């Protein structure tokens, strides 16, 4: 009955971590606005109908 | 009330400088905050008054710091004192870490106030290496170059970082130009770093060196720490009047008076006396990446230290094997030093290796252990069972 | 007059609430300045 | 950051087995008298830090004659830092005044905070 | 334990308990305070107040018959208390006291001086009893300009208005056949009860209350009553709650169940296992909360009420409270959710098996008032014991998260912000 | 509700802020080309070197 705990909960973070990986989602839709008119990203950023 | 509580501007004043409670018990070594502060401005005083003199292009730099030595009265004062002052400004800082590593300043709840020194250090040896570029001597320009392709070293990004430090293709005008300009404006946020660092240190005062309370028997500010600082700031500037006026260019390195040539490579390129440590951490590491990771972890080290410190007293007064081995750190950090004013000859290649793995042994393991067993020892001391 | 009569709030009401149509209203207002700031930002 | 209930289970381990008391007892107390708080007239339990809940806590359940004087020690250790000098070999704490009399009060609020921290994070007997 | 009902346009509706030593007999109209306009609004305390006059009560004890009486928002009830020897004596005389005659109730004198002691009793309420009137205000703000808006105990606007025919109108709309519910509680069996129901007539009317032409709409509102000259600062903050027959009523209730009520000074209540007392605590942020969630028969009330003296850091409480509620939707444990099944358990069967009469008649005649029957205790435990967090998080996401909310308050609370943190403080922007 | 689980979580609607800034500024940057070469045609210098052909 007990849980593992470091003052956060494992059920906390399994709480969270499905957010989480959207927060990542969203700060590398971020990066990716402001990457663009960086040349050497360029290489990688327009593919499929930017260009 | 009195009229220096109750205004606005002079409260601020009252109670910073004035009836400020500080512990009854502490001794020099707590006085080395206001020497960086009192250093701090000397160097921002003379880098004004010989910035006034100062033309920041490349064909135009060392003429122009020879002009500030010979042309302008008094202006080899100024320059003197304020490289000689840049050199006294990261003594004073290391001898101020090294009391916040001893008596345990750091802990909690001093975090915060542990954090924005570190920051506070950052920020001072960019500014100290812009401000050794701007000279543009034959040191200046390589070890420009040399930092600026440690730089490169950062995988898929790092030659249009490099190409965006340079403003071209080497170090040249535009570069000089820029750290010109970065070195007149970091000052200002260090300034503005120092305010936070006297915030969180007045929430909740300095330390003592014995590691308990001084809530009990506190001393105000005024005419006590007032003369006691106005004691080191006279031997302060005693120091610095004699290695200005008697022996000025003992601590610099002489190839700084050859104008940069960037065809021309030195017999030994070595950044001023104390970078060096951190020259030699970053040189003992047989990669370039991993050799720019390691040297700002080197600092960021400092940042794990209130976590790994496990001793129940605060501070390594009353401890013998800590005081001990804070004594194995601080010969250690000269020996780096002196490594890396040495060439990449046998043996100093794995002495340099030695070195920096006793640097971080003794931030990551010997702390902690350390700690663990004196808690331990001193359980079982007094007692029985 | 008593305090439980409540004054007349009649003429700015809207006369539907639907609590999903006017949040998200509001929400499309207020992402398409975050957009707008966003692009401006870069 | 050393949590006490674990330095009192390491010390008990050495201190209840023969062979590892026989050993580093010797040099516990020759540690003790090299580290020389007692010089400074403390005890050991005027010498751990305070500024955490927890210690505030066993502080608190002090009683007043032992808060009287642990603040007569703390300030007499000041003053004699103050002057750089040791207190006169007649006004050092001996061997057997250097007494665990805090230790109880902080392994009971020990036992009370990691109590109520499992108590927060329990499951259910399903 | 078992309740039976039967119908004849009259509901007859029982709880034999062979236990008890008393038997409460009475009738539980479906009117209540919110079929009332405005201008008319207590009628229903005066009706109370009538019925618990002096003259009627002395005729009652006369016999060893005890009265009672509510006014709620959906239901009054009128309620006789005697031995269990006595139910025909306590149905002739609620015979007499309502059916049969009321113009002796509604004397010149019985009535000027009953109205004389509800104005006196309503001004008592308005300036004295603080809690009730933030929680009465927050149903006049959240339901604004809708007859689920008005109070139960009326306004001394109002009321000093009122004569004998609004109570003989009211009376004539309301007081009818399919209105009302005849409901005997305690120790008597339900035979007995229909048969001497039949043995008389007791036929109270025609029938067909008045239909409320507009249905009650939550509306996010504030009003702040703020008076400096009080000691304390009381605060009611609500959302739109569930109504009864929702299938979310015990999921509303569990809600209200997960973060309890507490009292600052009671040393058992200071050690809930509640994760909002861990930031409630330290500066001692109030003296006392409850949640409630209270169930009406159009709509509903969902939320907390509070009291404090620590009046500079009420934002604080309010931030502390929401975020705890935005927990809800997003990061709910298990164990929270144990820990509200068993306390509702236990409070529930406290509220429904009491062992006081009146309290069980109040009760089931409200329940079947609206519901038609009464939903027994076993089942409700099984409706409890089915609920999982997948449920509380679906029902947050519904009604908590970012949602508009009625704020009622007043003493000093001036440390209370504005309208829009504490609005925008429903929904985390962490998540 | 329909749309409002698209703003719902703040993750997703920060998300939706980010994508649309980027095609917004896409989209923006090659339509205000377009219109100012097309406002301006036969002044620019593409316009002039098609003419000059020599
Ligand atoms: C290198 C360039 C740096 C430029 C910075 C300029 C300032 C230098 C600061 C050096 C320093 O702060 O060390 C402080 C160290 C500890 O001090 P303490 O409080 O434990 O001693 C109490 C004192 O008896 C009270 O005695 P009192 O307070 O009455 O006078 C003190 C002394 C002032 O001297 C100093 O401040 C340091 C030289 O007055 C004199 O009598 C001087 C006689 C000529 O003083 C000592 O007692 C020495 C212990 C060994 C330290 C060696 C340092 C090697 C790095
Ligand atoms: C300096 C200028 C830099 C400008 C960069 C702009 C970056 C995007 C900002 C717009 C944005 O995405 O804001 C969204 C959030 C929340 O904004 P909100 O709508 O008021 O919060 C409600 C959250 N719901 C309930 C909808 C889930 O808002 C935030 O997270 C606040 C960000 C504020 C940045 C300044
Ligand atoms: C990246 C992070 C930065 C790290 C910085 C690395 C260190 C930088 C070097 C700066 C020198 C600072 C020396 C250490 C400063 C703290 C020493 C100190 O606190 O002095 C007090 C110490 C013990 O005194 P107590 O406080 O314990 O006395 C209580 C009485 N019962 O008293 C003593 O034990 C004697 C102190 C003598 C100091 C010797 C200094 C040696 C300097 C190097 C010499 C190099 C040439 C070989
Ligand atoms: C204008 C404001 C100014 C400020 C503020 C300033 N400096 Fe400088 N500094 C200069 C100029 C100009 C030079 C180049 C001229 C010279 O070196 O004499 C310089 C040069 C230097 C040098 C190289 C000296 C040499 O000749 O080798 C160092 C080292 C240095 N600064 C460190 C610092 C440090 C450390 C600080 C403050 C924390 C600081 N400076 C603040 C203007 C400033
Ligand atoms: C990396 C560590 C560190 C650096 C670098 C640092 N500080 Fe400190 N400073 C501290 C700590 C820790 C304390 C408090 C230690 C204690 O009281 O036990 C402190 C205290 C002070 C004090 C109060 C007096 C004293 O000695 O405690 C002043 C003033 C001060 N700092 C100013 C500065 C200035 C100015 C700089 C440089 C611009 C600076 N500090 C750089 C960590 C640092
Ligand atoms: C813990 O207790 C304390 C404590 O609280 C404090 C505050 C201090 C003091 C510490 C400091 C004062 C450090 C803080 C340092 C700064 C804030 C730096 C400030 C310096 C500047 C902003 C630069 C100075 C700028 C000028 C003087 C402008 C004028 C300059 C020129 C060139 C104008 C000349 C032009 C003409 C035309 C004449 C302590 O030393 C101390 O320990 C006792
Ligand atoms: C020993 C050396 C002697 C040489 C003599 C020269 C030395 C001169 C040193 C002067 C030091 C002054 C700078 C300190 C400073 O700027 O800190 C201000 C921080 C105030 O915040 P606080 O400490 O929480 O005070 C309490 C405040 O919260 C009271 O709230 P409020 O009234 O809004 O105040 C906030 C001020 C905002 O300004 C800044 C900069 O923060
Ligand atoms: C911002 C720069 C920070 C530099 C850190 C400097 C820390 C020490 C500052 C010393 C200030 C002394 C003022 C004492 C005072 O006014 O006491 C006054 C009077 O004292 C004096 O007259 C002292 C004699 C004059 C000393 C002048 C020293 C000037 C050199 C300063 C060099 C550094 C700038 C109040 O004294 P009382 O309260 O005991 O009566
Ligand atoms: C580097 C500083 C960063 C920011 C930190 C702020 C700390 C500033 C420290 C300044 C200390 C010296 C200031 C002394 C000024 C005291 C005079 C005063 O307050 O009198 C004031 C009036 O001040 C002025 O008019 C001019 C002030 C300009 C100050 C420019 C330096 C008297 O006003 P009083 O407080 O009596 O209020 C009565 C309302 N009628």
């Amino acid at each position: 009955t007990g849980l593992h705990f470091g003052r956060l909960s494992l059920r906390s973070l399994t709480a969270y971590a499905p957010n989480l990986m959207l927060w990542g989602g969203a700060s590398m839709l971020g990066l990716f606005v402001f990457t663009e008119g960086w040349p050497k990203f360029q290489d990688t950023l327009y593919k499929k109908i930017p260009l | 009330m009195a009229f220096r509580k109750s205004n606005v501007y002079l409260s601020l004043v009252n109670s910073y400088i004035i009836d400020s409670p500080q512990p009854s018990s502490i001794n020099y070594w707590w006085n080395m905050g206001s020497l960086l502060g009192l250093c701090l401005v000397i160097q921002i005083v003379t880098g004004i008054f010989m910035a006034m003199h100062y033309s920041s292009n490349i064909e135009l730099a060392f003429s122009s710091v020879e002009h500030i030595m010979r042309d302008v009265h008094n202006g080899y004062i100024l320059r003197y004192l304020h490289a000689n002052g840049a050199s006294f400004f990261f003594m004073v800082m290391f001898m101020h870490m090294a009391k916040g590593l001893y008596y345990g300043s750091y802990r909690s709840p001093r975090v915060t106030l542990w954090n924005v020194g570190v920051i506070i250090f950052i920020l001072t040896i960019a500014t100290a290496f812009l401000g050794y570029c701007c000279v543009y001597g034959q040191m200046s320009h390589w070890g420009a170059t040399v930092i600026t392709n440690l730089f490169s070293a950062i995988p898929f990004v790092g030659n249009d970082i490099v190409s965006w430090l340079w403003g071209g293709f080497s170090v040249s005008n535009p570069t000089i130009q820029r750290f010109f300009a970065l070195h007149y404006l970091v000052p200002f946020i260090i300034a503005a770093m120092v305010i936070m660092h006297l915030m969180a240190l007045h929430i909740h005062g300095s330390s003592n060196p014995l590691g308990i309370t001084g809530n009990l028997d506190r001393i105000p500010m005024h005419s006590y720490f007032i003369f006691k600082d106005l004691v080191t700031v006279f031997l302060f500037m005693l120091i610095l009047a004699l290695f200005v006026f008697y022996s000025p260019n003992t601590l610099g390195h002489p190839d700084n008076y050859i104008p940069g040539n960037p065809l021309v490579t030195p017999a030994s390129i070595v950044p001023e006396w104390y970078l060096l440590p951190f020259y030699a951490i970053l040189r003992s590491i047989p990669d370039k990446l991993l050799g720019v990771i390691t040297m700002f972890a080197a600092i960021l080290v400092l940042l794990v230290l209130p976590f790994t410190d496990r001793s129940v007293v605060r501070g390594n007064t009353f401890k013998v094997l800590s005081k001990f081995f804070f004594f194995i750190f601080v010969f250690n950090f000269v020996l780096l030093g002196q490594i890396g004013a040495c060439h990449v000859e046998v043996p100093y290649v794995l002495m340099g290796q030695i070195a920096t793995f006793i640097y971080f042994a003794y931030f990551l393991i010997i702390v902690p252990v350390i700690s663990t067993i004196e808690n331990v020892l001193f359980y079982i001391g007094r007692v029985n069972k | 007059k008593s305090t439980y009569r409540t004054p007349n709030f009649d003429d700015v009401l809207k006369e539907n609430n639907d609590a999903d149509k006017g949040r998200s209203y509001a929400y499309f207002m207020v992402g398409a300045m975050g957009l707008l700031s966003s692009a401006g930002a870069k | 950051p050393q949590s006490f209930t674990s330095i009192a289970r390491i010390g008990d381990y050495i201190l209840k087995s023969p062979v590892l008391s026989k050993l580093c007892v010797p040099v516990a107390n020759q540690f003790i008298n090299l580290a020389g708080y007692k010089k400074l007239g403390l005890k050991f339990d005027d010498l751990i830090a305070e500024e955490n809940p927890i210690m505030q806590t066993a502080l608190r359940r002090l009683p007043e004659d032992e808060s009287y004087a642990r603040a007569y020690r703390i300030i007499r250790a000041h003053q004699t830092e103050l002057t750089h000098h040791l207190l006169p070999r007649n006004e050092w704490i001996k061997a057997q005044e250097d007494v665990p009399y805090l230790l109880p009060y902080i392994l009971e609020a020990e036992a009370a905070a990691k109590e109520k921290d499992e108590l927060d994070n329990i499951e259910v007997s399903k | 334990a078992e309740v039976t009902q039967l119908s004849n346009g009259i509901v007859v509706a029982t709880e034999h308990n062979p236990s008890a030593h008393t038997a409460s007999v009475g009738v539980v109209f479906g009117s209540g305070a919110a079929n009332e306009n405005p201008y008319n609004n207590g009628v229903s305390n005066l009706w109370k107040n009538i019925f618990l006059s002096k003259e009627n009560s002395a005729v009652a004890a006369k016999e060893g018959l005890a009265l009672s009486s509510n006014i709620s928002r959906d239901f009054q009830s009128y309620i006789v208390s005697s031995l269990p020897g006595s139910t025909d004596k306590s149905l002739d005389f609620l015979n007499q006291s309502f059916i049969q005659q009321k113009a002796n109730l509604l004397s010149s004198s019985n009535f000027e001086a009953t109205k004389k002691s509800v104005l006196k009793q309503v001004q008592d309420f308005e300036e004295n009893d603080h809690p009730n009137r933030v929680l009465e205000h927050l149903h006049s703000t959240a339901f604004q300009n809708t007859p689920l808006s008005l109070p139960t105990r009326g306004t001394l606007e109002s009321l000093e208005n009122l004569v004998v025919a609004d109570l003989e109108s009211f009376a004539n709309n309301h007081f009818l056949n399919s209105n009302a519910v005849v409901v005997g509680t305690g120790n008597i069996k339900h035979e007995d009860l229909v048969n001497s129901i039949e043995s008389k007539n007791l036929s109270l009317q025609t029938g067909t209350k008045p239909v409320l032409k507009k249905k009650a709409a939550f509306l996010g509102s504030e009003v702040r009553l703020r008076d400096d000259t009080l000691p304390k600062a009381w605060i009611s903050l609500a959302v739109e709650g569930e109504p009864v027959n929702s299938p979310n009523y015990f999921v509303a209730k569990l809600a209200a169940q997960i973060f309890g009520s507490y009292n600052a000074f009671e040393p058992a209540s200071r050690l809930q296992g509640i994760k909002l007392l861990d930031n409630i605590q330290e500066y001692q942020l109030c003296d006392n909360f409850n949640h409630f969630s209270l169930s009406y028969k159009d709509s509903g009330l969902w939320g907390f009420s509070t009291a404090t003296r620590n009046v500079t850091m009420i934002d604080d409480l309010i931030h502390f409270t929401l975020k705890q509620w935005n927990r809800l939707t997003i990061s709910v444990t298990d164990t929270e959710v144990e820990r509200a099944k068993s306390l509702l358990k236990l409070q529930l069967g406290q509220l429904y098996e009491s062992g006081n009469p009146v309290n069980d008649a109040n009760l089931l005649g409200a329940e079947v008032l609206i519901k038609g029957s009464k939903l027994s205790l076993g089942e409700a435990f099984k409706k409890i014991d089915a609920i999982t967090v997948k449920d509380v998080k679906a029902w947050a996401g519904k009604r908590l998260w970012d949602q508009d909310i009625a704020i009622a308050g007043t003493g000093q609370i001036e440390g209370l912000l504005d309208y829009m943190r504490i609005r925008s403080d429903m929904s985390m922007m962490r998540w | 509700s329909l749309y409002k689980t698209f703003f719902k979580r703040n993750a997703v609607f920060v998300g939706t802020i980010f994508a649309g800034a980027f095609v917004f500024q896409t989209v923006f940057d090659t339509a205000i080309t377009s219109w100012y070469e097309n406002h301006n045609k036969g002044k620019l210098w593409k316009d002039v070197k098609a003419r000059i052909a020599a």
